[PDB]
């Protein structure tokens, strides 16, 4: 998985996700699916 | 006679999926009639006594051996035919006669399993077979292989290790006369009792009396006994007793639960020469597991 | 895995052993002496037990000092070597 | 009458759970096992041939201690049986280890 | 053509083997295919190999490694023993019983592949199962598998974010399970079964199933007797753990306390005489060894 | 590969079975089938083994000693005995079907009758046949073979094999069914046989014996079941010896020249 | 084996399998038929055919082939000079005169006739690697030769090579049997022709 | 069926290799000449060999069964491998391999593995049947009055006893010789 790992020892994939908004976009999608509405 | 008649078998009525009218008439009716005629000619006082009682009381007898032979053969044939019910598919006369190529066919007893006793709802037999044979497929292939290997007349039995009621010194005790340890398969040939608590050590006793008679003749003639000969006889005796020495003692009875016939008279007439394996296959799918389930007594799993 | 390599030889005029070590057995009449000397050193000179060994020396010495000598063979390994060297050597063809 | 004691060199102790042949009870078998006696126990236990870098072990005197004779002389390639490069690196390691004075 | 005929030729049927002909180690199973010559054939040194075997060989069975070698010599050995040892096992006829209770592997059970548990050890074996030199096993294989995972990075991400977002948000300890499941499915596809080398079971020693009875002239046998030799009285560890030779197999035998004084009468020569043994059980191990058990029977 | 031999006048036998003995269907049951079955089973047993280069008589001799090689011995003995039976009941060995020389008739040889007189108690041949059937019924319950053999002593006996037991080898006669009770004298004879084989010093545990047969009658239910139904085995054997091919038989007797 | 290969036989080999070179059999068949009817032609012509083989156990095949083809065989070791030094080696053994039917004429031979040399018209060698001196005697004495050539032999020493295995009794017997039968057929044809033209 | 003497030109492969690098120029291997390969004897290989090795290192005791290598007549061999049991040959690993080849040739199954397991299970079934047949045949013979001189167990015991007796003599002689050596 790379960026989503919970290991304190991670790789460059985390940096790639951070710089290119990838991980932020993933978290936003997860929140939008789960956080609001909840109908 | 009525005592040797079955509700499943009727004159002129094929056993569906097993034999035609001719097959039953030749395999069962002709043979049972012949055995009854021979036994009656050989003994008038037979009808009142069951075959099992006759075998138990009369045995190990050279003078009256043929009484036991014929009675046991009749009992064996009846017991084998008792469990047969009739398989829906593949009528006996419908399928074609098998030729030489039937030999090269690879058996599928390793692959296809049919007529499971679970289907009839008998779980006690399910557990007994799984425990004493690991799996149904192993049990089925063992039966088919064993009976098939019999060259001439013989039977294969699903006997049960009925632990002796205190080495046969007791009997009719609650739950013990119907207490067995495990299941086993035995191949009897030419009218051999599946239960071998009787007829066990017969060769041993014959050897014992022979050695004694030889000793008496030697001493009467004055010939001194030879130590090595006695040692050899002791070794033969020791192996014979150690071989047939159950933990309970007095040998272990093997009650019969199910039998499969091997005599060519049963199948040669209709299934042809090459069809023996086919006959066995059709038989396996024609067992009424309710009867054997009822015959199966209680287990020993208590201690 | 990496066992020591096999080293061949340049073509040789012949393959033979100078003085082959052929199997041989002692007379045991000298061994009898060795045991008797051991008995003398431990039990005592011409001690009772040594007497049995003494008689054994007498028996082995009576006819020959070293007893009867036989089973004197020779090793024919040179014969076989010379016989099948031309095949076993693995020399390149002509 | 005969003495009940026999040297191990004349008694083949067959291992458990192994096939055997009648020949294995003959003197031929013991002579064969004696001549063909291999040292594969080393082969499985020499970490040096496992692939590890010998020069790394210069700080562990014991590991090299099994490749030196009683007085410390380095065993020849035949006895050690390592690869040429592994042996040369092992020799450098032990010589270095002597320099630091652990040997 | 000729290539296909050579593929089916009896020489080709024999698997190539380069194991030592004279092995001085523990022997747990045959390591060479026995070749047999018909009497007439042997009469003309026609074993079927490349070159005729020298006349001095009178045995009709031999084991070979190389059809021809640099020294113009056929690497062979006229032993044919193993077949006799197998036949002796079939003499005793004691069936093989699975040690771990594993059900017979001679039956493709429909449910056997179904019932299963997580096997991370398989994941370990996928890269550290090579058990070879460090520069290749620990570097080349690890690089290869890491490259393989690179191709399965986005797919894992989308699946986890789509189907299991709660656990990812919570960082549950169960997250590892999805990783194992994913890798399993990726190496459980078509062509992914690969090949597994391991002794299936009896391995051809005995295709006998338990349960059948050895009906005998004197009656059904309850305990089997076979002549044998007690190998040594030194046993093992002085833990009442002897050894004995029975019909080609070295099998342990159980002794009652105070064993027979026969060994005391003569010791370490006990192999001279023969005894009678019961075969308690025969269960094999992962190495192919058969841990046959026996018991010593003596007249009272 | 073992192949069923070609019999003379095969067309005549295929059209109708041996006259006075078996019907076409019955003969096709014994020969032309269950004989190809026997050959195929034997070939599958010995294919790729040194035994496949030998003939049934030789393989059964070689196999007698080996305990767990009994399948091959059993197969070979059946094949050999069966062909013996077919030959000795063949209507005419000579291929004179086209010539239609039905005048050919077979009668016992004077030497053969003389041998009967020497053997037993000098009884007549018909009495021998009757008592032979008698024993066939009484001491062969299942299948087996009926033999009139000749020993080294020049005295014909009757061997009541209860299975595929070749007369050639008395250790493998299988003449006493041990499954049923056994008399004291028979068990004594068995123990004597135990001793006799034990005396042999050969590494293969074999014993000399000649006892080659003269008359073969198949007692397997593959022969009479169809033609003679069940229990009529006595009538089957009776008619078999009635029309026995005598030319081959009296030839089987050692002419002494 | 490959470690023994002689490169001069590269064209005769089909490849290597299990550590040994595999001879092409189409070529072996073509050469064998050529050699076979060379033998038949010589036998029909009425020449002398010599069958040479010195490996152990070959004598039976040589003797049988010689008697079928009315030729000669040498299962013992070839004697150097048998062809170049014939008068010294074989000058002491006596000969005979035979007619077109291979029937002796029972006529005495003058000393000069006996002292002459009889030269085989065809030489067949089963182990040309060991009988090299026999091949060199033939090449020097102008006698065509047939030999079984393995992946170790030199095909240029023999007029008519037969690529095949030479270390197996079955192979040499099979090849030599085909050659002998061809020679026998030639002899029968000659006998028929001279009996009836 | 591999082709000797063919060189894959750079133009033939336009796509990137396993490492994502486009091949644009011939490499050192392409420079070299390959006449030796043309004249080298080809190295013959068959897929069946891998299976044969796998089988015999999965069924070690299958080696115990002797195999005759003297071919009878390979040309006159008509085999329908739908059923591996075939007159003229025995039941052995080769039967498994041929059956697997036939299964794949007909394409009834997929990869090597499945066809191999199918054939293997068939081979188990036939072998179990044969072993049971031999055991029951033995039982038949003894039940019916069959005499046996020497069995495999007793044959082994007797030969072992011969070797042991020779060994006994040798060891006593060696012991007294060792007594001689140490008595010095
Ligand atoms: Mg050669």
């Amino acid at each position: 998985m790379g960026s989503l790992s919970n290991e304190k020892f991670f790789d460059i994939s985390l940096v790639d996700s951070y710089l290119n908004k990838d991980l932020k976009n993933i978290s936003n999608k997860i929140d939008s699916k789960l956080n609001p509405t909840s109908n | 006679s009525t005592r040797y008649a079955l509700e499943h078998l009727k004159e002129g009525a094929p056993l569906k999926g097993l034999f035609s009218i001719e097959g039953l008439q030749k395999a069962w009716f002709d043979r049972v009639k012949y055995l009854d005629a021979k036994l009656n000619d050989c003994t008038n006082e037979a009808q009142q006594k069951p075959l099992e009682t006759l075998i138990h009381e009369n045995s190990k007898s050279a003078s009256k051996k043929h009484i036991v032979n014929y009675a046991s053969s009749l009992y064996n044939l009846k017991f084998s035919m008792s469990s047969l019910q009739g398989c829906i598919r593949t009528p006996p006369e419908e399928c074609p006669r098998l030729g030489p190529e039937a030999l090269l066919q690879t058996p599928d007893f390793n692959r296809t399993i049919s007529n499971e006793p679970l289907t009839t709802g008998n779980e006690r037999l399910q557990a007994a077979l799984i425990s004493s044979f690991g799996s149904l497929m192993e049990f089925r292939t063992l039966l088919i292989n064993s009976n098939l290997a019999i060259s001439g007349d013989g039977f294969t039995w699903l006997v049960a290790r009925r632990q002796l009621d205190k080495r046969a010194m007791r009997n009719d005790m609650p739950n013990r006369d119907i207490e067995y340890d495990k299941l086993f398969i035995l191949n009897t040939y030419n009218a051999g009792t599946p239960f071998n608590f009787s007829t066990s050590g017969v060769m041993n006793e014959l050897n014992n009396q022979y050695t004694n008679m030889e000793k008496q003749r030697a001493k009467e003639a004055g010939n001194l006994e030879d130590s090595e000969m006695t040692a050899k006889q002791a070794k033969t005796k020791f192996i014979y007793e150690t071989q047939q020495k159950g933990f309970s003692g007095k040998e272990v009875s093997y009650i019969p639960l199910l039998a499969i016939d091997a005599s060519p008279k049963t199948w040669l007439t209709d299934y042809g020469v090459f069809g023996k394996r086919e006959y066995l296959e059709r038989v396996w799918d024609s067992i009424e597991w309710k009867i054997v389930e009822s015959r199966l007594p209680q287990r020993t799993k208590i201690q | 895995s990496g066992k020591p390599p096999v080293y061949r030889l340049p073509p040789l005029p012949r393959l033979k052993v100078k003085k082959p070590i052929i199997r041989q057995e002692a007379n045991k009449c000298l061994v009898l002496m060795s045991n008797l000397l051991q008995c003398w050193s431990s039990y005592g000179h011409m001690s009772p037990k040594c007497a049995g060994l003494v008689t054994e020396l007498k028996s082995c010495t009576s006819e020959s000092a070293l007893g009867k000598r036989n089973n004197v063979q020779k090793s024919n390994i040179n014969y076989h070597a010379a016989r099948l060297y031309d095949r076993i050597n693995g020399k390149p063809h002509d | 009458q005969q003495t009940k004691k026999i040297d191990q060199s004349l008694s083949k102790k067959l291992p458990k759970g192994t096939i055997y042949d009648p020949f294995d009870f003959s003197m031929g078998r013991i002579h064969l096992d004696r001549k063909y006696q291999a040292n594969k126990n080393s082969n499985r236990n020499d970490i040096m041939k496992s692939g590890a870098n010998p020069l790394e072990f210069y700080a562990r005197p014991r590991i090299l201690s099994r490749y030196v004779t009683s007085t410390g002389r380095i065993q020849h390639r035949d006895i050690t049986g390592l690869s040429a490069k592994n042996q040369r690196r092992l020799s450098k390691a032990i010589r270095r280890c002597q320099a630091i004075g652990l040997m | 053509t000729l290539a296909e005929l050579l593929g089916r030729s009896r020489i080709a049927q024999v698997a190539n083997n380069h194991k030592p002909l004279t092995y001085t180690g523990k022997k747990f199973h045959p390591t060479h295919q026995i070749i047999e010559t018909k009497p007439s054939t042997l009469y003309r040194q026609e074993w079927g190999l490349k070159s005729a075997i020298p006349s001095k060989i009178k045995s009709r069975y031999l084991v070979y490694n190389d059809l021809d070698t640099l020294e113009r010599i056929t690497t062979f050995e006229p032993r044919g023993g193993t077949q006799w040892n197998r036949l002796r096992f079939q003499e005793m006829g004691v069936p093989i019983v699975s040690n771990i209770g594993r059900q017979n592997p001679f039956f493709k059970y429909i449910s056997r592949p179904e019932d299963e548990s997580h096997a991370k050890l398989s994941l370990f074996k996928e890269m550290k199962g090579d058990t070879d030199i460090s520069p290749a096993a620990m570097k080349k294989r690890l690089k290869k598998i890491t490259a393989l995972i690179r191709s399965f990075q986005d797919e894992f991400k989308e699946w986890l974010v789509e189907n299991h977002p709660d656990e990812l948000k919570l960082n549950s300890n169960k997250l590892e399970d999805y990783v194992v499941k994913f890798l399993n499915k990726k190496l459980e596809t078509k062509t992914n079964k690969k090949f597994n080398t391991e002794i299936i079971g009896t391995g051809g020693l005995s295709y006998s199933l338990p349960g059948k009875l050895k009906n005998s002239p004197n009656g059904v046998i309850q305990r089997t007797v076979v002549p044998g030799r007690i190998l040594n009285v030194v046993k093992e560890n002085n833990d009442n753990k002897w050894l004995a030779a029975i019909g080609g197999f070295v099998a342990d035998v159980v002794f009652f306390q105070s064993p027979p004084s026969s060994f005391n009468s003569m010791g370490d020569f006990i192999r001279m005489k023969t005894f009678l043994f019961e075969i308690l059980e025969a269960s094999m191990e992962k190495n192919g060894s058969v841990s046959m058990h026996a018991r010593l029977l003596e007249p009272q | 590969i073992h192949v069923v031999p070609k019999l003379p006048n095969s067309k005549a036998l295929l059209q109708n079975g041996v006259p006075n003995i078996l019907s076409s269907s019955g003969f096709k049951t014994v020969w032309f089938d269950y004989q190809r079955y026997l050959c195929d089973k034997l070939t599958l047993a010995t294919a790729g083994q040194s035994l496949e280069s030998y003939y049934p008589f030789h393989i059964l001799l070689k196999t007698a000693g080996n305990p767990l090689q009994s399948n091959i011995f059993n197969l070979a003995s059946s094949i050999h005995n069966n062909h013996l039976f077919v030959e000795n009941i063949l209507p005419s060995a000579v291929e004179h079907g086209t010539n239609s020389n039905a005048v050919v008739k077979t009668e016992p040889s004077r030497l053969f009758l003389s041998k009967i007189k020497d053997s037993f108690n000098g009884s007549d041949w018909e009495v021998v046949k009757e008592e032979m059937i008698y024993r066939a019924e009484n001491e062969v319950l299942g299948q087996g073979w009926l033999f009139l053999v000749e020993n080294n002593e020049k005295k014909l006996f009757i061997l009541t094999s209860n299975n595929n037991g070749t007369p050639y080898y008395f250790p493998r006669n299988q003449s006493f069914d041990l499954n049923s009770a056994i008399s004291i004298d028979e068990f004594a004879t068995l123990k004597q046989m135990k001793e006799l084989i034990g005396k042999s010093t050969k590494l293969n545990g074999k014993v000399q014996d000649w006892t080659m047969p003269i008359i073969c009658v198949n007692l397997w239910d593959h022969a009479y079941l169809h033609d003679y139904g069940v229990g009529n085995r006595s009538k089957y054997v009776k008619n078999v010896l009635d029309n026995l091919n005598w030319s081959v038989v009296n030839n089987r007797i050692f002419s002494g020249i | 084996s490959t470690s023994l290969w002689r490169s001069s036989t590269q064209s005769y080999i089909y490849g290597e399998y299990k550590g040994i070179h595999i001879i092409d059999l189409n070529q072996t068949l073509s050469y064998l038929k050529r050699a076979a009817k060379v033998v038949e032609g010589v036998s029909e012509s009425g020449g002398i055919i010599l069958f040479l083989g010195t490996r152990q156990g070959q004598k039976r095949g040589l003797e049988e082939a010689a008697k079928k083809t009315h030729g000669y065989y040498v299962s013992t070791r070839w004697i150097p000079g048998t062809l170049t030094n014939s008068t010294e080696i074989s000058g002491i053994w006596e000969k005979q005169e035979i007619d077109s039917n291979d029937n002796p004429t029972e006529r005495a031979l003058s000393p000069n006739e006996t002292s002459k040399q009889v030269k085989p018209d065809l030489l067949v060698v089963l182990n040309p690697t060991e009988n090299r001196n026999a091949l060199l005697e033939a090449i020097k004495s102008r006698v065509p030769t047939i030999a079984i050539i393995d992946t170790d032999s030199e095909p240029s020493l023999v007029t008519y090579p037969i690529p095949g295995n030479d270390d197996s009794l079955r192979s040499v017997n099979f090849l030599l049997g085909v050659l002998a039968r061809a020679g026998q057929r030639g002899l029968q044809n000659r006998l028929a022709r001279n009996n009836e033209k | 069926g591999h082709i000797i003497g063919k060189l894959v030109d750079v133009t033939e492969q336009p796509h990137a290799n396993n490492k994502g690098l486009y091949k644009t120029r011939p490499n050192s291997s392409d420079k070299r000449v390959g006449v030796k390969r043309l004249y080298r004897p080809p190295k013959l290989t068959y897929v069946e060999d891998r299976l044969r090795s796998l089988f015999y290192k999965q069924h070690p005791w299958e080696l115990s069964r002797p195999k005759i290598l003297v071919e009878n007549e390979i040309g006159d061999e008509n085999y329908d491998w739908s059923h591996m049991l075939q007159i003229g040959r025995p039941l052995d690993g080769e039967s498994v391999i041929q059956r697997t080849m036939y299964l794949i040739k007909t394409k009834q199954y997929g990869d090597m593995v499945e066809a191999y397991d199918h054939a293997r299970y068939e081979f188990y079934a036939l072998r179990m049947q044969e072993e049971t047949e031999q055991q029951v045949a033995l039982e038949e013979a003894e039940m019916f009055g069959s005499l046996f001189g020497v069995s495999a167990i007793e044959h082994g015991i007797q030969k072992e006893q011969e070797v042991l007796d020779v060994w006994e003599k040798k060891v006593v002689e060696e012991t007294e010789l060792m007594a001689a050596r140490t008595s010095n």
